[PDB]
């Protein structure tokens, strides 16, 4: 059963959650290759010299974290990621910190961001979109079972692996919470109405975000867009959404239910929970265990080149990894 | 078209997160 799987998963998670791994590597053990992404921190392709394995290494500047008031969120991110284990999550292999920076070393996904492939091709076919959506459904089922809310769903945070399956990455806003929370965080296009209206909110905001994602994947643009976030928020709270003429009746109905301003009627947040989504007609052809097992053929598979090939990633300016001779923010990140 | 309006918008690139 799923019940049976999730019960063991939670046992496994709980042990790691209460006794997090710490200081499992050092910077000098990795060769820095290429920056795969940057904002606020940055992610680099690196090579672990002792194995020759390639990984993606997230580097956070401790001082910058403090200034953005993201200390607790960063502590959440590392504690959660070292504890979880699921096929469609980027696995934390090592973590450490030095005088200046925090480091999280994860499994490398050479297929690049879904964002890149989605924007290029324009839009995905309903089957292509359904393939990805199912993996997000299963990942959220897993996360929510562990009382984890994710809060950062978008194509920019979904990596494609060499088999064409996805990895959900960026746990910067992930948090273990039973009951309601209040932090204003996320990405404008993906924010549930509760969040915009400074209400307390729960894991329903993740099922709403799934609605935005499926819509964007299938249409090629989000359901609520404008040049400024304010304008986007007005549309989200309006209570109106328009679907392209090419959207199937089943898709439109799924989305109306996921993109429901009314929490009592929003799929994923009803009495039956995630089964309302799983048993929808749009997922009728979905073999959920086959998705989990990865037996299903990927509708798109990234072009194989070398093991540390970066052509599915954009080019970013390469800045130094500077390490001060003085320890910064030791107290703040003691448990990291 | 809606597509045309999207592609002409300033929000077709990678979208930054927000926070207080
Ligand atoms: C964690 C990871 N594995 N392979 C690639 C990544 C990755 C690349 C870029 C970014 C920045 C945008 N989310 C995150 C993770």
């Amino acid at each position: 059963s799923v019940k049976e799987f999730l019960a063991k998963a939670k046992e496994d998670f709980l042990k790691k959650w209460e006794n997090p791994a710490q200081n499992t590597a050092h910077l000098d053990q990795f060769e820095r290759i290429k920056t795969l992404g940057t904002g606020s921190g940055r992610v680099m392709l690196v090579k672990h010299m002792e194995t020759g394995n390639h990984y993606a290494m997230k580097i956070l500047d401790k001082q910058k974290v403090v200034k953005l008031k993201q200390i607790e969120h960063t502590l959440n991110e590392k504690r959660i990621l070292q504890a979880v284990n699921f096929p469609f999550l980027t696995k934390l292999e090592f973590s450490f910190k030095d005088n200046s920076n925090l480091y999280m070393v994860m499994e490398y996904a050479p297929g690049g961001e879904m964002f890149s492939h989605l924007r290029r091709i324009g839009r995905f076919s309903e089957p292509h979109a359904r393939f990805y959506a199912a993996q997000i459904v299963l990942t959220f089922e897993y996360l929510h079972s562990l009382d984890l809310i994710y809060r950062d769903l978008k194509p920019e945070n979904l990596m494609i692996d060499q088999q064409g399956y996805i990895k959900v990455t960026d746990f910067g806003f992930a948090k273990r919470v039973k009951g309601r929370t209040w932090t204003l965080c996320g990405t404008p296009e993906y924010l549930a109405p509760e969040i915009i209206l400074s209400k307390g909110y729960n894991k329903a905001v993740d099922w709403w975000a799934l609605g935005v994602l499926i819509y964007e994947m299938a249409a090629g643009y989000p359901p609520f867009f404008a040049d400024q976030p304010i304008q986007i928020y007005e549309k989200i709270v309006s209570g109106k959404v328009r679907f392209p003429s090419h959207f199937s009746s089943d898709l439109k109905d799924l989305l109306r239910n996921l993109l429901q301003v009314d929490l009592t009627k929003r799929f994923g947040n009803l009495k039956n929970g995630v089964n309302d989504i799983k048993n929808h007609k749009w997922f009728a052809t979905t073999d959920w265990i086959a998705i989990y097992q990865r037996k299903v053929e990927a509708p798109f598979i990234p072009k194989f080149k070398g093991p540390g090939d970066t052509s599915n990633f954009d080019d970013y300016e390469e800045e130094e990894i500077r390490v001060s001779i003085n320890e910064k923010c030791g107290k703040e990140f003691s448990e990291f | 078209t809606t597509y045309a309006d999207f592609i002409a918008s300033g929000r077709t690139g990678r979208r930054n997160a927000i926070h207080d």
